[PDB]
């Protein structure tokens, strides 16, 4: 579950 | 296992190039994947009003192939976000996207997303089949049963943008019988289909308590949260309010409590002491005493997590001479009994629960097409493979076989496609 806003 | 490759000459779908200028809040999209060394990076969502959305080229599930003329196939998640964050405000970025690899799909469904999806081409071929003299139902079945439910949402959008008429409207006028009942159900979002099937079961004082129990006792927390919202947008009244209207007694309390969707989420630590205490409290409320303490049954069976209650029902056999299902068949009766029986079956083994309901809808004379169609439509993208697996183990023959012998025509071909396989 890696998850990052760009 | 999801397919992975570092060479672009091995990708399946079509490719899209984009140029996004960095705003004060970034490019306006989020990325998933990237822990597993061989795992794609895919767009999870797009911030509306953001750069990625207002350009209209990027879509969710897009595999990021290359960033600024540099192939990022196999890049770690942290290596990619550092490329996007190094770009200053006002500068742009070149994104090569690959469309055709899917995302948060269910490993156990039977209807998967079409890879070479073309919503315009699909809405084109459907109109040609609808307008064909002697409506061509073969093509309509060949398309709609071979698309994911969200792909069918895009086809409905494209069909209305070309013919200026709704896809559900044109298909309802062109189809008839049970085939219409299946196709119209496939065009609804899972919340809309459940919300409509629930209202349909509360049509009058003669409530279809069977269909009401099936939908309520099988849907999870997140599924029921969406159902309650969609049910009010469509009918301007709370799902709970209609349940209170068309139910009464303890059966009302059990249906209202389950419909709230506030079951305790699955815990990470197993509460062995609560498993025993819940098991004793179920035994003290039922078999051990004269009568039944129904509220204590409703509280335990609706509030504890599903992995917890499975262990509670196994521990319950240590205290009671009859297991949980047999205890229900003698402590309560009527619609309340049918509710507890279905609820416990959905907790112990939910795929087996739907396998029995499919067998029941076909074993006797005729067909319970209402139950058969709803289970095939609703479970096609959730656990249909597990439903087929439990069915063949218990009943010898496959679910495909029982649908083949009980249904005919294009209505049969539609159900067999939702079942999957050639058997
Ligand atoms: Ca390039
Ligand atoms: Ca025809
Ligand atoms: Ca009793
Ligand atoms: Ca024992
Ligand atoms: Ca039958
Ligand atoms: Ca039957």
């Amino acid at each position: 579950l890696p998850s990052t806003t760009l | 296992k999801p397919f992975f490759t570092r060479n672009p000459s091995e990708l399946k779908g079509k490719f899209i190039h984009t140029k996004l200028r960095k705003s004060s809040r970034g490019f306006g999209f989020t990325v998933v994947g990237g822990d597993e060394p061989d795992e794609f990076l895919q767009i999870k969502s797009l911030v509306l009003d953001g750069p990625a959305a207002l350009d209209g080229k990027m879509e969710t599930g897009d595999v990021i192939v290359s960033v600024n003329d540099t192939c990022v196939l196999g890049h770690t998640h942290a290596q990619v976000v550092k490329i996007f964050q190094s770009i200053p405000i006002g500068a742009s970025v070149d994104l090569e996207l690959c469309r055709g690899y899917p995302l948060g799909s269910s490993a156990y469904g039977s209807v998967k997303a079409y890879t070479n999806f073309d919503a315009e081409r699909d809405a084109l071929n459907i109109e040609t089949a609808i307008k064909t003299k002697g409506v061509d139902e073969v093509t309509i079945v060949n398309i709609l049963t071979n698309r994911s439910n969200e792909q069918r949402q895009d086809i409905a959008f494209a069909y209305q943008r070309r013919t200026k008429k709704e896809l559900a409207s044109a298909l309802k006028s062109a189809l008839s019988g049970h085939l219409e009942t299946v196709i119209l159900g496939l065009l609804k979002t899972p919340a809309q289909y459940d919300a409509s099937e629930l209202k349909a079961s509360m049509k009058g004082l003669g409530t279809d308590e069977d269909s009401l129990i099936e939908i309520i006792c099988s849907r999870t927390n997140q599924e029921l949260q969406e159902i309650n919202r969609v049910y009010k947008e469509m009918y301007k009244t709370d799902l709970e309010k209609d349940i209170i209207s068309d139910t009464s007694g303890d059966f009302r309390k059990l249906m209202v409590a389950l419909a709230k969707g506030r079951r305790a989420e699955d815990g990470s630590v197993i509460d062995y002491e609560l498993i025993d205490q819940d098991a004793r409290d179920l035994y003290d409320a039922g078999v051990k005493r004269k009568g039944t303490d129904v509220p204590k049954w409703i509280s335990i069976m609706t509030e504890r997590s599903v992995p917890h209650l499975q262990k509670v029902f196994d521990r319950y056999k240590s205290y009671s001479p009859y297991d949980m299902l047999e205890s229900i068949r003698k402590e309560v009766k009527g619609d309340l009994e049918n509710a507890f029986l279905n609820l416990v079956q959905c907790i112990q083994n939910k795929p087996l629960y739907f396998a029995d309901r499919l067998y029941d809808s076909m074993k006797g004379k005729g067909t319970r097409d209402k139950v058969l169609i709803r289970i095939m439509v609703s479970r096609s993208e959730v656990d249909m493979l597990k439903i087929r697996s439990e069915f063949k183990r218990k009943y010898g023959k496959s679910l495909y076989y029982y649908i083949q012998q009980d249904t005919k025509g294009d209505y049969q071909k539609a159900l067999l496609y939702l079942c999957g396989g050639d058997d």
